[PDB]
RNA sequence: AAGCUCGUAUCAGUUUUAUGAGGUAAAGCGAAUGAUUAGAGGUUCCGGGGUCGAAAUGACCUUGACCUAUUCUCAAACUUUAAAUAUGUAAGAAGUCCUUGUUACUUAAUUGAACGUGGACAUUUGAAUGAAGAGCUUUUAGUGGGCCAUUUUUGGUAAGC
RNA sequence: GAGAACAGAAAUCUCCAGUAGAACAAAAGGGUAAAAGCCCCCUUGAUUUUGAUUUUCAGUGUGAAUACAAACCAUGAAAGU
RNA sequence: GGUUGCGGCCAUAUCUACCAGAAAGCACCGUUUCCCGUCCGAUCAACUGUAGUUAAGCUGGUAAGAGCCUGACCGAGUAGUGUAGUGGGUGACCAUACGCGAAACUCAGGUGCUGCAAUCU
RNA sequence: UUCCUCGUGGCCCAAUGGUCACGGCGUCUGGCUUCGAACCAGAAGAUUCCAGGUUCAAGUCCUGGCGGGGAAGCCA
């Protein structure tokens, strides 16, 4: 039946993929405290591409997981940047979904010129209570194949919550 | 140039097995070994410290000494003319005990016990083991046994 | 579709042997754990196993043998209702509890309980068991937490303290032990104190009886229902600690039914195996039916 | 890395000499060193001049 | 060659019983790696293309991949499996069982470990056959270019190579 | 394999599958999955005293390696190493 | 008989897809002052067992299931091999005498057993 | 047969593992001249002869193939 399978938020993800490190690292590093209340983290290269201009460890982008009544509050807050719709794509068929955005001044910081104009990437991952089965260390397990999300189960949810529609297919 | 080394011909000696791999069976660690037991020798290639020569595997020997993590074997070597006593120092991983004597000591008190048992009423216990003798005669029915008759088969090409 | 694994594979494929495909057991750990000296020939390695399930606290003393492990004596922290704990079953202060009864538990079966009382005025001071001088050498166990996690102030290390008190010789440092400060290396006896007495839950009372009234109902909900006092904490664990020292030979249950009656209900319940026979009528059927036009 | 090596005391070769040249001018001087058995010289020189 | 200590043994180019180890012969590739002939069915948001097409995450063909189920043949430096012949050890007196003595080692502990006192069990005393005596020591000559035959096998087309 | 702005075959992030098809200084072969692989914290046992043993072997040397003893240490809560 | 802790042998125990599970246990599950650790109380840390649910984990069953294990005068006494001949054949190779003896393939059966302690209508 | 060497902009060549790489001649646009040269301002162009391994990166580091050139070949 459906005594207690609701779905929840488990996390929001934030990134931003710089295509180089220095002052401009920096000053992508400087947007996302604001927006969280976290220390952000700033991820490495793993290896060298020589057109895209980057070399090993070179510390290129960064990225933030935020969960809780702040996560689905910043997606909230996201939602509205994309007014409430989303193309079919964007759901993955393990039951996550995500959209990239530009422009983070489009919510809380107006500009403040010392960090310029960025754009972010927010990814959400979607699943039911009870998943620390596969997380936790002793008597590690895999989840139920009646118990894990689909595409139709979050799609329907999406619509459900939020009140929103989905694009042409 | 010649290569002689010290695990050389070995590619095939020291793989594990197929699907035995990873960790050793507590057993091995759970084994109990005194001085005297006579035990045989088989490299565990997953265990590089403490291991036999290759020379020395599938060889069998007796123990003389105990120590913390491994166990001194004497192994006798023929070399030239004559034989040599050599001394060994092996992890229990290379190790197992030899149940021939196992086997063997089982005898032994079997046969103190029919040794006393018989003694009791003095009927010559009859100890020593014999081979297969001949065996003596017997007389075999028909009785919905009838003999078949068989012949030699033709030949035929089967392709 | 995609969820499907080639025969090949299913062939070559190697399986944890059964512990490590549960989980439940770090062989890398037992190695070292369990493995003897082989100059001592029999004298076996016992162990201190402690684990942390939901509402329950276990512990055992345990050597092993090649047929299978053997237990001396265990301990486990739903019977504390007989020394007069009802209520944080699982907490710092049950752990300690719960090592100290194994501790006189495995003494008074050993006759080592005269002998080796232990430390009876607690005040959360590091120190071991000693040996008496020209005595029996007192008895020496090691610790087993399994999968899980060492850290500070972890109430696995409740139990060790539980039965270095309680008279056993357990190895150990003390950089583990709650209040162990930690950028000037020293440890805080009135904190470990007060932890062994459940200091962190009486005091952690006053903040919501003076805060939050409905959630100083919902939990603690027990504790106005038989109404103890957050003063009245340490004063039922001092009083148990005596009810272990007095008599920790570990009275059973009477179990109000047999192991056969037991056994009968669950046979009864339990669905069976089905025969050949059945399961060859049974595709029989299937291909009257399904392939026989239905 | 470094801001040492008060050592070739510039060669006095004529192509040291061009490039002395066209040193004061600018344009990102690259200069090679051979350092054989300790005594070492400046033989080469190459131009670099990108900044970007 | 000189012998020495002893008198049927602490033996054996042998078999049997028991128990180990091996990766060759064989075999395998719709089993891991590599090679390799052939068609078949799908799959292109995704190869090259063409036809209907302005295009489409449209349709139809063709060629190359990709996947799925099949097919023919292979390996000294591939392999699941795996011989024959050769090969390690044991078949007691230096043994077995019972009791309690030593130790500065070990054990929570006279618990163990090793070595012993005393007592009990002999010619069926622990498979076969033989034993022409068994064991031990010294000293020194000559030799240190090999070749042939069966079987296994390397380079080479082959050779009285 | 499936998804996210610039970002596309290759930039960063997430999920699912994944017996090792990767990695372990180097040539090749063994061995390794709560590791021997990756990241982090603390250290110097890569220390002193000579012995015994394995390979090559004359049972010489050299090189390399194995198991101890008597000290002083490192690490870990501990068994251990 | 079920369940838990510690295990022994290490797939008859693994894998895929469905179904069932009284009681207890286990589990998911609620909270962040203290000890503690992370970008994030998600893992790990601590407290309550109270607010709830067998949905999942787990256990068992089902499948002319994959795999795995065992066996058979199925294949086969074939391939291979030790010893012998003044055996055959120009030769490659092949039979005979005294012995040992496979693999692939086919068919049939099975789908964890068990030690210690504790608890359970 | 061996050994060695070489192959790069249209031509001749140079090359530091760290920038798609350098010179000279050549080519293109504009300027001067009635015009072409010479002259004056500026530009562009290279799968480093074909496949792999290493490196973080390979013309370069090296292994496997194609084309060209050189040396050797004596005592009988
Ligand atoms: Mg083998
Ligand atoms: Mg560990
Ligand atoms: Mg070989
Ligand atoms: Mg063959
Ligand atoms: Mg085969
Ligand atoms: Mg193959
Ligand atoms: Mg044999
Ligand atoms: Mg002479
Ligand atoms: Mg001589
Ligand atoms: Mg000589
Ligand atoms: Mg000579
Ligand atoms: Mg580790
Ligand atoms: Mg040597
Ligand atoms: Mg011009």
């Amino acid at each position: 039946q459906n005594p207690m399978r609701d779905l929840k938020i488990e996390k929001l993800v934030l990134n931003i993929s710089v295509g180089e490190s220095g002052d401009r690292l920096t000053r992508a590093s400087k947007v996302l405290e604001q927006l969280s209340g976290q220390t952000p983290v700033q991820s490495k290269a793993r290896y060298t591409v020589r057109t895209f201009g980057i070399r090993r460890n070179e510390k290129i982008a960064v990225h933030v997981t935020v969960r809780g009544p702040k996560a689905e509050e910043i997606l909230e807050r996201g939602l509205k940047v994309k007014e409430y719709q989303l193309r079919d794509r964007n759901f993955s068929a393990t039951g996550n979904f995500g959209f990239g955005i530009d422009e983070h001044i489009d919510l809380g910081i107006k500009y403040d010129p010392s960090i310029g104009i960025f754009g972010m990437d927010f990814y959400v991952v979607m699943n039911r209570p009870g998943a620390r089965v596969t997380r936790r260390k002793r008597c590690k397990g895999t989840v139920g194949n009646s118990h894990k999300t689909t595409k139709e189960d979050t799609v329907s949810w999406f619509k459900q919550k939020y009140d929103a529609d989905v694009l042409d297919k | 140039g010649k290569s002689h080394g010290y695990r050389s011909r070995t590619r095939y000696m020291f793989q594990r097995d197929f699907r035995k791999h990873g960790a050793v069976h507590l057993s091995t660690y759970l084994k109990v070994y005194k001085v005297g037991d006579i035990v045989d020798i088989k490299a565990n290639g997953s265990i590089q410290k403490g291991m036999p020569h290759k020379f020395y595997q599938g060889k069998t020997g007796v123990v003389y000494n105990v120590t913390k993590s491994s166990v001194g074997v004497i192994i006798n070597k023929m070399v030239g003319n004559r034989y040599l006593e050599k001394r060994l120092n092996l992890r229990v991983e290379h190790i197992k005990h030899s149940k021939c004597r196992q086997e063997f000591l089982e005898r032994v008190k079997a046969n103190a016990a029919k040794r006393a048992e018989a003694k009791a009423q003095g009927v010559a216990v009859q100890l020593k083991r014999q081979p297969a003798q001949p065996r003596e005669s017997r007389i075999v029915s028909t009785e919905g046994n009838v003999p078949q008759t068989l012949a030699p088969v033709p030949y035929e090409t089967f392709i | 579709q995609k969820d499907a694994k080639s025969s090949a594979y299913s062939s070559r494929f190697q399986t944890p042997f059964r512990r490590r495909r549960e989980g439940k057991t770090d062989y890398y750990q037992r190695k070292r754990l369990v493995t003897q000296h082989k100059a001592k020939y029999n004298t076996p390695k016992y162990r201190l196993v402690v684990r942390f399930t939901n509402k329950d606290i276990i512990c055992q003393i345990i050597s092993s043998t090649i047929t299978g492990d053997v237990v001396l004596a265990a301990a486990y922290s739903h019977e504390l209702p007989r020394y007069g704990i009802t209520h944080g079953l699982t907490n710092w202060a049950a752990a300690y509890a719960t090592g100290l009864l194994i501790a006189r538990r495995t003494l008074q079966k050993l006759g080592l309980d005269e002998t080796y009382k232990g430390v009876e005025e607690v005040e959360g001071e590091y120190e071991l068991t000693e040996a008496v001088e020209d005595g029996p050498r007192p008895f020496k166990v090691f610790l087993d937490i399994g999968l899980q996690r060492t850290t500070t102030g972890a109430r696995v290390f409740g139990a060790l303290k539980g039965a270095s008190d309680g008279g056993l010789y357990v190895p150990h440092s003390e950089n583990r032990f709650p209040g162990w400060d930690f950028e000037t290396e020293e440890i805080d006896p009135e904190l470990l104190r007060s932890y062994i007495f459940g200091g962190h839950v009486s005091q952690y009372m006053e903040e919501l009886a003076d805060d939050d009234e409905e959630r100083f109902s919902e939990l603690f909900k027990g504790y106005l229902a038989d109404d103890i006092d957050a003063d009245s904490l340490e004063d039922i664990y001092t009083s148990a600690h005596e009810a272990i020292r007095a008599d920790p030979a570990f009275k059973p249950t009477e179990k109000k039914f047999t192991k056969e009656q037991y056994a009968a209900e669950s046979k009864k319940y339990r669905q069976t195996k089905l025969s050949k026979e059945e399961r060859a009528a049974r595709v029989a059927a299937k291909i009257a039916a399904l392939a026989g036009q239905q | 890395d470094g801001d040492t090596k008060d050592d070739v005391k510039a060669p006095e070769g004529e192509l040291g000499d061009s490039l002395q040249t066209a040193f004061d001018e600018g344009k990102d001087l690259m200069v090679t060193i051979i350092s054989a058995m300790g005594e070492e010289a400046a033989i080469s020189f190459k131009e670099a001049a990108r900044t970007d």
